[PDB]
């Protein structure tokens, strides 16, 4: 939005307003992946931590 | 009451007794902060875990 400037009478002249700006995007995102695995190795004579 | 200081044929009375007691300190069992941890050997073990 402007201000109007003022314009005489007798000369009937005027003003105008520009039209509206509309535009468009996109947007893009990220993807995560995680991994584990459970082998017996790990299990098989492998103590519990605070038990005898 | 009693028996004189140097005459054993003339009384004098005890009038009570006096005690003095040493000074006990506390504040540090009172306060519940050590949990009683009962075994049976001459030693324990404890096991330390982390992670990140």
């Amino acid at each position: 939005i402007s201000l109007l400037d003022a314009v005489d009478r007798t000369s009937r002249k005027a003003e105008t307003s520009a039209p509206e700006r509309v535009r468009q995007i996109s947007f893009p995102m990220m993807y995560f992946k995680e991994v584990e695995s459970i082998t017996p190795d790990e299990i098989q004579g492998v103590r519990q931590p605070g038990t005898a | 009451l009693t028996n004189s200081e140097k005459s054993r044929f003339f009384l004098a009375d005890l009038t009570g007794e006096v005690q003095s007691i040493p000074n006990t300190y506390g504040y540090i069992s009172g306060l519940g902060l050590f949990r009683s941890a009962p075994q049976t050997q001459t030693t324990f073990l404890m096991d330390l875990t982390d992670w990140d």
